[PDB]
């Protein structure tokens, strides 16, 4: 649409289908274009890179979307069955340094 | 001495009638968010003590005499941005937003963009001639009551930052 | 609401990022590194 995401959202959804290795994303509720097919055992980190022109620059959403599965079970064996999101504190943002 | 950069001379141009126009929009919906927070609420007929107003309808929607109070100043303020002759270019994104193109208040959050180094210096000497152009208007109505220093009638640079807060967010504003 | 069959069985996960009014989205990337 254009200039007017600073309204509310501009949430990129990333969805990964480990069975398949099929990388989609979603933005706004519609699927992009962009599609990634990765090797089977491949171990993908999710990562987000921005050169910052605010103070408040991007934010994780650890939230689930219709049938999907949300990335606390898939990250944490205990949880691979729980279907609530889940921010355990293991898991943390790493930068580049 | 307050010495306003005179601009009633040059001519205001077509290519920033709609920026005019979008910047009075933006105006308009800062005012309708303005009487939001004070509570107010639409009405067909205009009460301020009852805190109801009809212009929280559209911008479109409001009549031209209406449309012109918020711009008379735009247009005042970007001609006198143009006298020094600061060469404004739509670029290839503005002209591609353009092709591109009471109510829920929906503006852009300002503070969150960020002007440049060079643009802050713009914007600096923008409310120095802009807060001359208020201590003129104010030294007249001096005259007018007849003598008597204003506590800030001192020039920009002797103003301390509060009172240079209101033209500073005034300038980048309108530059954001 | 999410049929909790399919939602038990699938392997697809997701995570959203909400880049933040005033940041510019040409300036963000967003996917998976290894």
């Amino acid at each position: 649409p254009g200039q007017g995401r600073n309204n509310n959202g501009l949430e990129i959804g990333c969805v990964v289908d480990a069975a398949s290795g099929l990388l989609t994303f979603i933005a706004n509720g519609k699927e992009l274009s962009t599609y990634y097919q990765v090797e089977p055992s491949t171990k993908l980190f999710p990562a987000v890179f921005a050169q910052a022109t605010s103070p408040n620059v991007f934010q994780f959403e650890l939230g689930r979307i219709k049938n999907v599965m949300p990335l606390s079970a898939g990250l944490f064996k205990s949880e691979h069955k729980n279907p609530v999101p889940q921010c355990p504190p293991r898991l943390h943002v790493q930068f580049l340094s | 001495n307050p010495q306003p950069v005179d601009t009633s001379n040059i001519t205001i141009p077509e290519k920033l009638e709609y920026f005019i126009n979008k910047y009075a929009e933006h105006s308009h919906d800062k005012w309708s968010m303005d009487k939001l927070a004070n509570g107010w609420i639409y009405g067909e007929i205009y009460s301020d003590s009852s805190k109801v107003q009809p212009l929280m309808k559209p911008y479109k929607l409001l009549s031209e005499k209406e449309k012109e109070i918020y711009r008379w100043p735009i247009k005042e303020s970007l001609k006198t941005m143009l006298a020094w002759g600061w060469r404004i270019e739509r670029t290839r994104e503005g002209d591609s937003m353009a092709l591109y193109n009471g109510y829920s208040p929906r503006a852009i959050d300002m503070s969150n963009v960020t002007l440049s180094r060079d643009l802050h210096a713009m914007a600096e000497m923008m409310a120095e001639n802009y807060h001359n152009i208020w201590a003129k208007k104010k030294k007249m109505e001096l005259e007018s009551k007849g003598g008597g220093n204003h506590p800030l009638l001192v020039p920009y640079d002797t103003l301390t930052a509060k009172e240079k807060a209101k033209d500073r967010e005034k300038a980048q504003d309108i530059l954001k | 609401r999410d049929d909790y069959d399919f939602l038990m069985q699938t392997s697809t996960y997701y995570y959203s990022v909400r880049i933040f009014p005033g940041q510019e989205p040409a300036n963000v990337w967003v996917g998976w590194i290894t």
